[PDB]
């Protein structure tokens, strides 16, 4: 019965890193893609003052 | 596994007293018949008298 819940323990730890990798990998994504609109906040704001 | 392992635990103790236990019937086994072994010789002790 131990061996069994180690497969399954065993089994959820990989199974649980894909998915909390995989995670990681959109959250990183995603921060590249806020970075950029930190810049486009910048340049909008930098646009705006010229127009004033 | 950690509720499993307690009922192995258990059983890891249970079968170490039952282990002492039995080296006492081992030892205990022994020495009574270690006793035999005077005793029998206190057979032909008694009759040793007639050739």
């Amino acid at each position: 019965q131990l061996t069994a819940t180690v497969k399954q323990n065993a089994e959820n730890a990989r199974q649980a890193s894909h998915l909390a990798l995989s995670a990681s990998e959109t959250a990183q994504r995603g921060g590249k893609v806020v970075d950029n609109v930190v810049q486009t906040m910048r340049d909008i704001s930098t646009s705006s003052q010229k127009i004033a | 596994q950690s509720r499993g392992i307690d009922q192995v635990g258990l059983a890891v103790a249970e079968m170490d007293r039952v282990t002492q236990q039995n080296a006492a019937l081992v030892e205990e086994s022994a020495a009574a018949a270690a006793a035999l072994e005077e005793q029998a010789s206190r057979l032909t002790e008694a009759v040793a008298v007639f050739r």
